[PDB]
RNA sequence: GCCCGGAUAGCUCAGUCGGUAGAGCAGGGGAUUGAAAAUCCCCGUGUCCUUGGUUCGAUUCCGAGUCCGGGCACCA
RNA sequence: ACACCAACGGCGAAAGCACUCUGCUGGGCCGACACUGACACUGAGAGACGAAAGCUAGGGGAGCGAAUGGGAUUAGAUACCCCAGUAGUCCUAGCCGUAAACGAUGGAUACUAGGCGCUGUGCGUAUCGACCCGUGCAGUGUUGUAGCUAACGCGUUAAGUAUCCCGCCUGGGGAGUACGUUCGCAAGAAUGAAACUCAAAGGAAUUGACGGGGGCCCGCACAAGCGGUGGAGCAUGUGGUUUAAUUCG
């Protein structure tokens, strides 16, 4: 990637509820390119959702990434001879990169029984702020600010 | 008492055009460049070295410009 | 050989010739000094040697060493010396061994300001 | 604790550190803040960040005896020296005169000798 | 023999003018770091010496018991 | 100890010499005929001066800082870094006499394109006083013709073309050592061998390779992702051992 940079791809839309969001986490759910298991998972999980709540899920999706989205994080630099942690700011399109990815990661370290209950599990506790992906995403902050003394760019 | 640089703020005063004021007085008096100077203590050689270097730099700034 | 060299492991492989006694008791030692000062580094010794020459082959007797280093962190301490006796070959591979050694060691380990 | 009207303002920026003291024209010392008591240690006790923090620190207890003008006084080649300036302005106290004071020795004592690092 | 002060997390001590038991290290985790350390943040544990009394209830106030840390003495 | 002034500027025989002032005094250069009329140039021995460190005697002691001590870093660190800090650095009176005391270029004279500069003065012009211009000298700096040079380069301030005087060199180690003398309070300085041993040691330029020197740029090289190896069991390849052979590569 040292010469050309990248041309932008097509955003697509889930084809139930024609969302970029939803078609975004369910191909980052995908494992060995099966989508014809991610979208059932995934239906599963909305279903589920509907059921635990009567709220509008396509609500609790922009609450679960508002909740886990990261405006900041760290990354190593080399400045000086000295090994810095600089609080560099993310972009958007990375921000709900990191948010789908913990939410993911957080949803496949449950205790359950399916894909489809960690998931609502996950979101139900993401969009109510109340759960691992969100603290995780604060953690991030609070080692973004004890640091906040080594952006120089600030 | 006694001062370098003197900036008096008067009222129309908005933070920008105060703080690049001030850094274009200590630029102009040299003061930092001049307190990184007798940081260490230097020999005949490395002032010569900096009176040609510094002299002959702004110099052909003038020269060139 | 160490004890303080145990995490090291040293491979000591003929190629086309046979090994002593003599030849493992000195391949211990020399290698040994090499090794020892700056073993917190170093990982994986690796010792071949190639004879030629006298009755087996064409040309003069050349006893040929060859030895590689690998540290935790970086890799690929290479280091091939020719010489008259096994353990003049030896000697001279543990001569540039050290070096390379050091010179890691100096460069990283320095706590090096290196400002860019 | 006192009431006072005007006073002045001194910013110490050394290389590794900034002392922020706040004193009235009779040439006495009300309260001081410095980049170390606001719980920063040495490497980024250097920041301008640092000094931002230590400087604002400062004049929230001048602004808690009510306090309106001030002349700033900047001394020493460190960072702060700009850094510093700016929270003098944010923090909504009037500015008067701000001073370079940093000491120029017309020659002297002979400095110590040059590290070779 | 007297005179003081203590017993509080594994260790070291902060303690409302009775209504929550707390700090700093030892530990666990995370990166810090190509690796070390700083750098940094999280988490765990308690019969507040033993007994009774007082009190709407006590680490807190009081009595007795036990141990510990010091200060000062005397003509078998 | 003397910021700014300060400059590819001034003076000095060299060393060196800079806050300011005054006093005693050394030279230098320029313009006039005012005068002497070869009084010149160099210099063995000899003399005087001679940075810094060092030493003797007496003062003085802020900062800096050999030595020394502690803290780190590191395999080690009697070093680099940090914290302290004694001699010394300063002044008076001496001694020492060496430096990359370098222009790495002895001194005097004569003679050989220029261009661009500066400092001190003199002349003419400009105005009638500051420029300004053109020029005469004296020094000082940068490019460069002839010529020189092994090349780099030097080139009216020669390393050019000639004359005179003086010092010094005659392959590299051994060695600026030993011995002996002269000088020194000491440290040392000055003068300066030989046995032995080597077939090289050296200069300038050139093509490479290399640099924990630069500048520019690439690559799933790193980063950002996704899955693996290393752990388990087996399959298999190799080393090792074992064997009559575990064929050789
Ligand atoms: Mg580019
Ligand atoms: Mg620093
Ligand atoms: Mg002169
Ligand atoms: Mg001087
Ligand atoms: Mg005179
Ligand atoms: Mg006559
Ligand atoms: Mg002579
Ligand atoms: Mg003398
Ligand atoms: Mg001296
Ligand atoms: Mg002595
Ligand atoms: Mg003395
Ligand atoms: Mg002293
Ligand atoms: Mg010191
Ligand atoms: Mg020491
Ligand atoms: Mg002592
Ligand atoms: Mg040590
Ligand atoms: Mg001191
Ligand atoms: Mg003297
Ligand atoms: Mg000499
Ligand atoms: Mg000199
Ligand atoms: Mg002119
Ligand atoms: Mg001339
Ligand atoms: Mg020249
Ligand atoms: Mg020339
Ligand atoms: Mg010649
Ligand atoms: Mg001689
Ligand atoms: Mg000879
Ligand atoms: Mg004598
Ligand atoms: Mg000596
Ligand atoms: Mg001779
Ligand atoms: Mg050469
Ligand atoms: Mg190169
Ligand atoms: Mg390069
Ligand atoms: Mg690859
Ligand atoms: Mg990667
Ligand atoms: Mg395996
Ligand atoms: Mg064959």
């Amino acid at each position: 990637s040292r010469r050309g940079t990248v041309e932008e791809k097509t955003a697509k839309s889930d084809p139930i509820y024609r969302n970029r969001l939803v078609n975004m986490l369910v191909n980052r759910i995908l494992k060995h390119g099966k989508k014809s298991l991610a979208y059932q998972i995934l239906y599963r999980a909305v279903k589920k959702i509907q059921q635990k709540t009567e709220t509008n899920p396509l609500s609790v999706l922009r609450q679960a990434i508002r909740g886990v989205t990261p405006d900041i994080a760290v990354k190593a630099r080399r400045v000086g001879g000295s090994t810095h942690q600089v609080p560099i700011e993310i972009g958007s399109t990375q921000g709900k990169a990191l948010a789908i990815r913990w939410l993911l990661g957080a949803a496949r370290k449950r205790p359950g029984r399916n894909m489809a209950f960690k998931l609502s599990s996950e979101l139900v506790d993401a969009a109510k702020g109340s759960g691992d992906a969100v603290r995780k995403k604060e953690e991030t902050h609070r080692m973004a600010e004890a640091n906040r003394a080594f952006a120089h760019f600030r | 008492s006694a001062y370098n640089v003197q900036v008096l703020v008067d009222d129309n005063e908005n933070e920008e055009r105060l703080l690049n004021r001030f850094r274009r007085e200590v630029m102009r008096a040299g003061v930092i460049q001049e307190c990184k100077r007798r940081r260490y203590f230097e020999n005949k050689q490395e002032e010569k070295k900096r009176k040609h270097r510094e002299a002959a730099k702004r110099n052909s700034r003038r020269r060139r410009g | 050989w160490d004890g303080p060299l145990s995490s090291v492991k040293l491979i000591l492989q003929g190629r086309n010739l046979e090994v002593s006694d003599n030849v493992r008791s000195h391949v211990e030692d020399k290698v040994g000094k090499s090794v020892a000062k700056h073993s917190h580094l170093v990982r994986e010794v690796d010792v071949r040697l190639s004879a030629r020459g006298g009755d087996l082959s064409k040309g003069p007797k050349l006893r040929r060493c060859e030895v590689t280093l690998f540290t935790k962190r970086h890799g690929v301490i290479r280091a091939e010396e020719d010489a008259e006796s096994l353990y003049s070959s030896i000697d001279l591979v543990s001569s540039i061994i050290q070096r390379k050694l050091r010179k890691i060691k100096d460069k990283v380990s320095d706590h090096g300001r290196h400002m860019k | 604790a006192r009431k006072i009207p005007k006073g002045v303002i001194h910013v110490q920026a050394s290389f590794n550190n900034t002392i922020v003291t706040v004193t009235d024209v009779r040439g006495r010392v009300v309260s001081w803040a410095s980049a170390g008591t606001c719980g920063f240690r040495g490497t980024k006790r250097g920041t301008p960040f640092a000094a931002q923090t230590a400087a604002g620190n400062a004049i929230r207890t001048v602004v808690e005896q009510g306090m309106q003008r001030a002349e700033v006084m900047i001394k020493g080649p460190g960072l702060g020296r700009d850094a510093a300036l700016r929270a003098i302005r944010r923090s909504g106290i009037l500015l008067s005169f701000v001073r370079d004071v940093t000491p120029m020795p017309h020659n002297g004592c002979r400095p110590p000798k040059k590290r070779r690092v």
